[PDB]
């Protein structure tokens, strides 16, 4: 299904930089933190070879 | 095994026991009440008279 | 999300782990809108009403 909006968000201008993953990154599925907190396993962290 | 979310029951309605004030010395003291005009005419202090 | 196993004799197989994935949804701050009416003003019904 189709419509027009008059409001839209934009995505910025990315970063040029030849960045890579560094490490292999791979995540858990986990129900609860180490404090007994839920876990939003809808994301992660990774760490990237330069901060662009 | 299995990995399950940790929810909080917090049992808001029902409060564990708890301290209280007896009241006992002015539950027995006499008790005195001048009208509220009265006391305003008067700027807050009555006088009673001692005897003779 | 369940594994699938193969044959009718399974006593060699491992049951799932059951992962118990929760995801959060939080408030944003509160938006408002503000406006001003005086006494003579409120005699019009319709700026009440508009600004409504």
């Amino acid at each position: 299904d189709s419509y027009k909006t008059d409001i839209s968000g934009r995505l910025p201008k990315g970063s040029t930089e030849s960045l890579t993953v560094s490490g292999q990154p791979e995540h858990k599925v986990e129900a609860k933190d180490s404090n007994g907190m839920p876990v939003d396993n809808r994301q992660g962290t990774i760490t990237v070879s330069a901060s662009g | 095994a299995n990995q399950l979310a940790k929810d909080l029951e917090i049992m808001f309605e029902n409060y564990v026991e708890g301290f209280e004030a007896a009241c006992v010395v002015s539950r027995n003291a006499k008790k005195f009440r001048p009208g509220d005009t009265a006391m305003q005419r008067a700027g807050d202090v009555l006088y009673r008279p001692q005897h003779y | 999300h369940m594994n699938i196993e193969e044959g009718l004799d399974l006593s060699s197989k491992t049951p799932t782990a059951l992962v118990q994935r929760l995801v959060p949804s939080v408030f944003k701050e509160p938006k408002n809108i503000l406006y001003t009416l005086d006494a003579r003003e409120m005699r019009d019904p319709e700026h009440k009403t508009e600004a409504g």
